């Protein structure tokens, strides 16, 4: 009634970014493509002469 | 930096292939100065 009444008396928000690191980029790219075939030519390339030790062998 | 190794590793592994051929076809010139 009195003394004290003289002055007065959720779900998801979804965020993202969070406590990591900043990030940077570059547009230099991209020879990577020509290995995976120079690793995969260069390897019959052994093959195909292992060949020439046999089939000169059996000679 | 991470590209970096992407790089680096397809490069020891052209490296292993490039060293196959090398160290088997010397492998020939055994053969044909034995069979010479």
């Amino acid at each position: 009634a009195a003394a004290a009444m003289t002055a007065t008396r959720m779900p998801s928000s979804g965020s993202s970014p969070s406590v990591p690191s900043s990030i940077i980029a570059e547009e230099k790219l991209l020879a990577l493509l020509a290995e995976l075939e120079a690793l995969s030519r260069q390897l019959a390339a052994l093959t195909q002469q292992v060949s020439e030790l046999r089939e000169q062998q059996q000679q | 930096a991470e590209e970096k190794l992407l790089a680096l590793l397809a490069e020891l592994e052209a490296l292993s292939r490039q060293l196959a051929a090398l160290t088997q076809q010397v492998s020939e010139l055994r053969e044909q100065q034995q069979q010479q």
